[PDB]
RNA sequence: GGAUAGUGGCCUACCAUGGUUUCAACGGGUAACGGGGAAUAAGGGUUCGAUUCCGGAGAGGGAGCCUGAGAAACGGCUACCACAUCCAAGGAAGGCAGCAGGCGCGCAAAUUACCCAAUCCUAAUUCAGGGAGGUAGUGACAAUAAAUAACGAUACAGGGUCUUGUAAUUGGAAUGAGUACAAUGUAAAUACCUUAACGAGGAACAAUUGGAGGGCAAGUCUGGUGCCAGCAGCC
């Protein structure tokens, strides 16, 4: 029950704790695809992918459970975010849980704040760690993104460049809902 | 045709283009 | 003596006849005609993916296979596990009622009843 | 911190799991009191 | 189901704030099983690992 | 696009695994050798199966053959030199009749065991494992070494690992530390 | 951290690039390790070296400690030990400077971007000029 | 005789009627690249071998050609077939069975990383170039070695004056999984080997996967549930 025509665009909601940087990550996705910086940030917004996708941006409010519920209902694609220094946190864990009862979106994960581990083996064994746990959650095998720094208000062009091309060839899968 | 699930699929595709047809 | 030829010369015979007996035995046969796996109840696959169609005995459950479009009898083991199978659902079969429930809804029946992982809707 | 920290029951996630000994960890520990105690019993009945 | 991670179970005609459909409300569910495919046996509390039925008013 | 590197497996999972004479056999020997698990008897009989198939061959072939003559003494030499067969015992007749204990017997685990020191074969075990033994003058650290019989009287503490004095370790320190600034004053 | 042995075996004299080529092993029971430019300035005092002709590259530590056994080499007039070397061996002992490039991706981006034109390209760029300018 | 680098029905003009086969010619099938090799065996056999080496063929499918010592070359050219990109609608351009990477189902699986330091290759050439190749990252392919504890004192249970088990009992030793100055390592790193310091009583620094009359091992263990025109009647 799709158009062929001129389908909507698709909803990408981005989904993590307060302060792990989930406005840094959609102002440099919407910086990369229109070639113009964005700032202040509020609600969802739109922009246009290749030729004919489109993608609406909408930031999860943290603290509420409410609307939080509401998004994984609403969502076609959900960025998840986690602190990579941190951990796994609750919001997460009950946000995976919400999509996964009513009705799975394609979720991928995003891991950010990177730089502040001092060593390579932390890194990479926390990095495992994280993959598979996200693995656990999600279907196993699923790719999730690595993010640097912030170095200049915004994540490296690399990762950013990698993010914006998974999702520009991406399809989704018809909920019953 | 081969596959019982190609066949239910086929069966929603066409009485999908039938709909859009007579749109 | 015995039936067979035993000349020095006669390895022909021997070869020949080998090969023309070697029809009539049906492991060879259904090995060279690659149709040994019909009689098997996947056919020749280890698992089949079938349609939660009906709860049945108590036990068990009534699932349609997708591919030929028959239905069969599943066993689900962990008798409370019955409940994790509601209408419809997409389940992974192997066999045990010949049948049992490995894999619904692409999560394995044994991740859910140590409560490992949860049910994707 | 406001941080809502990650728990132990749903980070190793061992659920419904038979709680088994200290010495089933180890194996040498296992067998070594498996042979005490079938020596203890060949002792006891070698009188 | 007491979700695994929840920590402490549910207890009858207590409110719970539940989403259903597009609806999100918070209603007084009872929780009962079953006298063995017999009667509605009332459940004053949750099960810590299985599943029980529950009636509550809603749309 | 390289050269293959050989590998090869070490042990064989027997075909009749739960059968109880070979069971509470093999039971016996990894408790009186403290043994961790039953890799180290099949590893072990895999070994003596690859030596008995060579002394078979070998014994199969006629007397005075250079190629029997060669690889018997090899073999008997290898294994004296080991310490599994005897000084008075260098005949294929003898191999042909060898048993895992011989083998189990000469591993470092014992023949630290058996030279004092140690107490038990699973303090002995620990005190290996915990990097404590000097072969030579060498720091060994694995338990089953197979002792050669030239270097049999060579095995004692290490340069490190404070049971050779240099310096008591870490929890000696931390026993020393609290008995200071709390016993202390 | 109380004395290191240096021991230099398999000395082969090479004239061919005028030098001298040899294991060097190191008893060092306490300290950590080889502290390889101390190690190299001994070295240097042992023959008569003129430090910045002394060259060891190879080393590894036996397990247990105590022992390291690396592979090194000895030049003479560091003329021919700045001739003979290696470029990274040059400026790890701080005789050399490290280069400054692109990465590969760069390099090979610039080379294929300047492998579309023809000549110097002063006749395009005057073209392109001339025609977006009005 | 032509053509070929050259032999040759390779082709042409002429002339004979020959050539293969039940010792299987010819046609058909092959989910058939071949070999070195791999597995199971005591031997014979049987099965596998796309794949680290050698040979052959191909570069979406036919066909043709230039250059050059060497190509019927496709990270060379021309045309046809099928796909398919750009636009101002006139025209231009294309070939991942190279390295990454993506699609091919709505049910999934390595990095669009670093470098020529090693091995070699190319040139006018010690110097430049090399996704050839090496390095690190990544789903337990397969394979090797190996941690998760060791020694005691006290009270009961023992075998009974010298030998063991149990304990919300207790005493000090020993050590690495991790963290980390340093040094080594390396093209620069990561890691390994070495090491100043931190790091253990619930060793929480928290090992798993199955099964129990059999077969080829370990329950004549316990409770609960559906039914009975069986006894009693709500135990
Ligand atoms: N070190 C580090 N800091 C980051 C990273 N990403 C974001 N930050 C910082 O984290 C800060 C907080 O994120 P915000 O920009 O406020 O985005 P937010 O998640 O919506 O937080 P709120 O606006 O408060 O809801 C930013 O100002 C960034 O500077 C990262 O990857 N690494
Ligand atoms: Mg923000």
């Amino acid at each position: 029950r799709t158009p062929e025509d001129d389908p909507p665009p698709f909803i990408v909601a981005v989904v993590g704790p307060p302060g792990t940087g989930k406005t840094t990550l959609i102002r440099s996705l919407v910086r990369r695809m229109t070639k113009s910086t964005l700032n202040d940030i509020q609600g969802p917004i739109t922009v246009v992918s290749g030729k004919h996708r489109r993608l609406t941006f909408l930031e999860c409010p943290a603290d509420d459970l409410n609307a939080m519920i509401d998004i994984a209902k609403i969502a076609d694609l959900v960025l998840l975010l986690i602190d990579g220094n941190f951990g796994f946190e609750m919001e997460t864990m009950e946000f995976l849980n919400i999509a996964q009862h009513h009705g799975m979106p394609r979720v991928l994960g995003v891991a950010t704040h990177l730089d502040l581990f001092k060593s390579q083996s932390t890194l990479r064994a926390s990095k495992k760690r994280l993959k598979h746990r996200f693995w656990t959650e999600v279907y196993q095998g699923a790719k999730l993104f690595y993010l640097s720094g912030v170095i200049n208000g915004r994540y490296p062009d690399r990762e950013i460049l990698n993010l914006s091309r998974f999702i520009s060839v991406m399809k989704f899968r018809p909920l019953k809902w | 045709y081969d596959t019982w699930y190609e066949l239910q699929k086929a069966k929603i595709s066409k009485q999908l283009e039938i709909n859009n047809i007579e749109y | 003596g015995k039936g067979k030829p035993r000349g020095l010369n006669s390895a022909r015979k021997l070869r020949v006849h080998r090969r023309n007996n070697r029809w009539a035995e049906n492991n060879y046969k259904k090995r060279l005609l690659g149709t040994a796996f019909k009689s098997s109840p996947f056919g020749g696959s280890s698992h089949a993916k079938g349609i939660v169609l009906e709860k049945l005995i108590r036990k068990c459950v009534r699932v349609q296979l997708i591919k030929n479009g028959k239905k069969v009898t599943a066993f689900v083991p962990n008798d409370g596990c019955l409940n994790f199978v509601d209408e419809n659902d997409e389940v992974l079969l192997a066999g045990f009622v010949r049948f049992k429930v490995v894999k619904v809804s692409g999560v394995s029946l044994l991740a859910l009843w140590k409560e490992k992982k949860e049910k994707p809707r | 911190d406001g941080k809502r920290a990650i728990n132990y029951q749903i980070l190793k996630n061992k659920g419904l799991t038979p709680k088994r000994n200290k010495d089933n960890r180890n194996s040498r520990v296992k067998k070594r009191k498996k042979y005490q105690k079938a020596q203890k019993k060949l002792k006891s009945v070698r009188a | 189901r007491r979700h695994r991670w929840h920590k402490k179970i549910l207890k009858t005609n207590d409110p719970l704030v539940l989403s259903l459909g597009w609806r999100r409300f918070q209603t007084l569910p009872i929780y009962t099983t079953t006298d063995s495919r017999t009667r509605t046996r009332m459940l004053k509390y949750t099960p810590e690992h299985t599943y029980c039925n529950a009636a509550f008013y809603g749309p | 696009p390289r050269a293959p590197r050989t590998y090869s497996k070490t042990y064989s999972t027997p075909k009749r695994p739960y059968e109880s004479s070979r069971l509470d056999a093999e039971l016996k020997l990894a408790g009186e050798f403290g043994l961790k698990n039953k890799k180290e008897i099949y590893r072990i009989s895999f070994q003596l199966s690859k030596i008995r198939r060579a002394a078979r061959d070998l014994l199969t072939r006629d007397e005075k053959d250079p190629k029997r003559l060669f690889e018997g003494n090899a073999l008997i030499r290898r294994l004296v030199r080991v310490g599994v067969l005897s000084e008075d015992k260098k005949k294929l007749d003898y191999v042909l009749a060898l048993k895992v204990e011989d083998f189990l017997e000469r591993r470092l685990q014992t023949q630290v065991y058996k030279l004092g020191l140690a107490k038990s074969v699973h303090h002995a075990r620990v005190l290996i494992t915990q990097r404590h033994i000097a072969v030579g003058k060498q720091i060994v650290n694995i338990p089953s070494f197979m002792v050669r019989l030239d270097s049999e009287k060579h095995i004692d503490f290490a340069p490190t690992s404070p049971f050779g004095g240099a310096r008591p370790g870490r929890v000696a320190r931390r026993n020393a530390a609290r008995k200071a600034e709390a016993s202390g004053e | 951290s109380d004395a290191v042995t240096i021991r230099t075996r398999k000395v082969i004299s090479n004239p061919l690039l005028a030098r001298k080529q040899f294991v060097v092993d190191v008893l060092h029971p306490n300290r950590a390790n080889v502290s390889k430019d101390e190690l190299r300035e001994k070295l240097a005092e042992v023959y008569k070296a003129e430090k910045d002709a002394v060259s060891v590259f190879g080393f590894r530590t036996q397990f247990g400690g105590g022992k390291s056994v690396g592979f090194g080499l000895v030049y003479n007039s560091v003329a021919e030990a700045k001739k003979f070397e290696p470029t990274y061996r040059l400026v790890r002992y701080g005789l050399a400077e490290k280069v400054e490039k692109a990465s590969r991706q760069q390099r090979k981006q610039k080379k294929n971007r300047d492998k579309k034109i023809f000549g110097t390209g002063k006749r395009l760029a005057k073209k392109v000029a001339r025609r977006n300018a009005d």
